[PDB]
RNA sequence: UAACGGGGCUAAGUAGUAAACCGAAGCUGCGGCAAUACUAGUAUUGGGUAGGGGAGCGUUCUGUAAGCGGUUGAAGGUGU
RNA sequence: ACUCCGAAUACCAGUAAGUACUAUCCGGGAGACACACGGCGGGUGCUAACGUCCGUCGUGGAGAGGGAAACAACCCAGAC
RNA sequence: GGGGAGUGAAAUAGAACCUGAAACCGUGUACGUACAAGCAGUAGGAGCAGGCUGUCCUGUGACUGCGUACCUUUUGUAU
């Protein structure tokens, strides 16, 4: 069984028990979220489609942690102009795990 | 007070070096080059972290269209399917669902079909 | 207290230093421009 | 998470029989290139030859559109001085029958090693006959 | 191999300086001109270049008049 | 070849009609940073050469410091 | 380099709404005064030139991204 | 010239002698590489090899997309 829910600005098919990086949510660490926003739930054949939104779709998760992800460098260079920059990044995170998976 | 250059200089001179790691000849061992190789791998990293976003949509919507077809209907006429259906699933998801569970994919161009 | 004490906010500023590269914004010309006689050592023009 | 991967160890490959006999060149070959790539497949890696096995037959029943049969040219050099080759689509129909396909499908691969590999699943047979009956090939209306 | 030509006056910035309704003080310049394009009107002076200048502070008017229908400019009380 | 980018095309050309879709660092979504206004939040803004302006990093040396750390291992070098 | 006539635009001024930190003034610091192409109005040239000289607007310069095969200066569009 | 022995706290402190960087040159090991076209990377990515224990880490990198160094000087430079 899987279900699509909308987190971020993304779309994540999940299934249960399956840990997985989200855009940082505002909720501590250990708390249970539910994902109200679900487009498809998957039970074997039985494929429940939202139009948008499956009607009592709820997925709950743990937040086992919020990170930054590893660094991105950010080089601008325009050649000849003696212009060069440089920017580093690191994205925030949240990871869930799925508890559970409601059609 | 009279500034020597040495300790500091070598640390810069390093920390590129250490990032042309992998690269031939002169671009992992020469500072010269190497600094000039270690812009471009971050021109190009600047300029792929856009184009990933292009290439994996363009990848997602060629194998919607593999499965779609399969299933009797065109990518574009299962987009408005789906849209007239108002389902938001997205091309990543909608191309991982085409080759992981080809069943899902068939109910929703059912779906589309009907929309349509 | 030889190590608290510390100049007015606005006091002390530091000085300009032309040609140690892009990030100053003073590198390469030290604000002079492109050539011409304004940008030569001793090239500045009487008042 | 990641797209799906096809991977070269476990993407199947399946062997297809086509008849060239009143078909558009162009049109044939056309059908013929997407399906060595495998553009046909969900699974459609593009670095990886997800694609199928095409074996085309009466290759030398092609057909061509207007006076394309007397106008269309093949050219080749030789890279010796003034060593241009021309040959018309008849002449070539008559000569090298399956070259004509085979160009054809080649110009609509990829370059490169793996379009290289992609045709190499293309065999282009003149006649009605085929050496590859073990690998069961299922006709395909193309 | 050369030209007999290449001569030409310095331009002198002629023209109507303010225009119809224009607020205007006693002394300023409306009009530059060669000779009378323009006449003086009502509150209007004429200098010997035939400059226009408002006489009295109010409103610039142009206006054809006369049996010749000359244009005029007159300052209008406002 | 070499005056469709190529294959090739008799429509995969030209004109049109209908309804689609693709397509950018544009717009939107989600997360984050900054400038400037306002009242931490809003609102706007953040391509850039010459150039102006602002804020910092690191180096040597002086005080702080006969303090503090150091042969139970300093500086330097080389990895992580 | 004629005018019995005569636009569109543009400009000057006034009145008025809405939007905008605009306009102006006085100081500190500059840089620049080789421009390019494209559109439009022209001179020159052959209504030749990736020619040349002006007017005006755009882009490039100092601007990435998508299109135009490839293509500063074209089309779309401004990259925290 | 070296290897032992011995000296020394230390002998990759042995007189070509404190530290002992880089260019540059070797030996060994892992991975790749003999149908493949270009600023040599980048985004992706199989396989293999080491760890640790496979929605890990490390090394390599078949294959695919994209991609003509830097500086200077210029209207404008892959030039």
């Amino acid at each position: 069984m899987y279900a699509v829910f909308q987190s971020g600005g993304k779309q994540h098919r999940v299934s249960e028990g399956q840990t997985l990086r989200l855009e940082k949510l505002d909720v501590e660490t250990g708390a249970t979220v539910e994902f109200d926003k679900v487009l498809l739930v998957a039970n074997g054949e039985d494929i429940k489609v939202g139009a948008p939104l499956v009607e009592g779709g709820k997925i709950v998760a743990e937040v086992v942690q919020h990170g930054r992800g590893d660094k991105v460098k950010i080089v601008k260079f325009r050649r000849r102009k003696h212009s060069r920059k440089q920017q580093g990044h690191r994205q925030w995170f949240t990871e869930v795990k799925i508890t559970g998976i409601n059609a | 007070p009279r500034v020597k250059r040495g300790v500091q200089a070598r640390a810069r001179h390093k920390k590129v070096l250490k990032q042309a790691k992998g690269y031939y000849g002169a671009r992992s061992r020469v500072y010269r080059v190497a600094f000039q190789a270690v812009t471009k791998a971050g021109q190009y990293a600047y300029r792929d972290r856009r184009a990933k976003k292009r290439q994996f949509r363009q990848l997602w919507i060629a194998r919607i269209n593999a499965a779609s077809r399969q299933n009797g209907l065109s990518y574009s006429r299962f987009i408005n399917g789906l849209k007239k259906a108002s389902i938001e699933i997205d091309r990543k998801i909608l191309a991982d669902i085409a080759v992981f569970d080809k069943a899902a994919f068939a109910v929703l161009v059912e779906k589309a079909k009907a929309a349509l | 207290r030889l190590n608290t004490l510390a100049p007015a906010a606005g006091a002390k500023t530091s000085a300009k230093r032309v040609g140690r590269g892009i990030g100053s914004g003073l590198g390469k010309t030290g604000g002079r421009g492109h050539k011409g006689q304004k940008s030569r050592s001793g090239g500045s023009v009487r008042p | 998470m990641k797209t799906f991967v096809a991977k070269p160890e476990t993407v199947k490959r399946d062997w297809y029989v086509v008849d060239a006999e009143g078909k558009t060149l162009g049109r044939l070959a056309s059908e013929i290139a997407s399906r060595l790539r495998g553009k046909h497949k969900a699974e459609y890696t593009p670095h990886v030859d997800a694609g199928d096995y095409i074996i085309v037959i009466n290759a030398e029943k092609v057909a061509v559109t207007g006076n394309k049969a007397k106008d269309k040219v093949y050219y080749r050099h030789s890279e010796f001085p003034g060593g241009l080759k021309s040959i018309t689509f008849e002449k070539l129909i008559d000569r090298k029958p399956e070259m004509v396909l085979e160009l054809a499908v080649k110009g609509m691969l990829p370059r490169g090693p793996l379009g290289r590999a992609m045709y190499r699943k293309l065999k282009v047979y003149a006649g009605a006959e085929h050496n590859h009956v073990a690998q069961q090939p299922q006709v395909l209306d193309i | 191999g050369s030209t007999r030509n290449g001569r030409d006056s310095e331009s002198k910035r002629l023209g109507v300086k303010r225009f119809g309704g224009e607020s205007v003080l006693a002394g300023n310049i409306i009009v530059r001109q060669r000779g009378t394009k323009f006449h003086a009107g009502n509150n209007v002076g004429i200098g010997k270049d035939h400059t226009l200048f408002a006489l009295t502070e109010g409103k610039v008017k142009f206006e054809v008049k006369g049996p010749k229908n000359r244009k005029f400019v007159s300052i209008e009380a406002e």
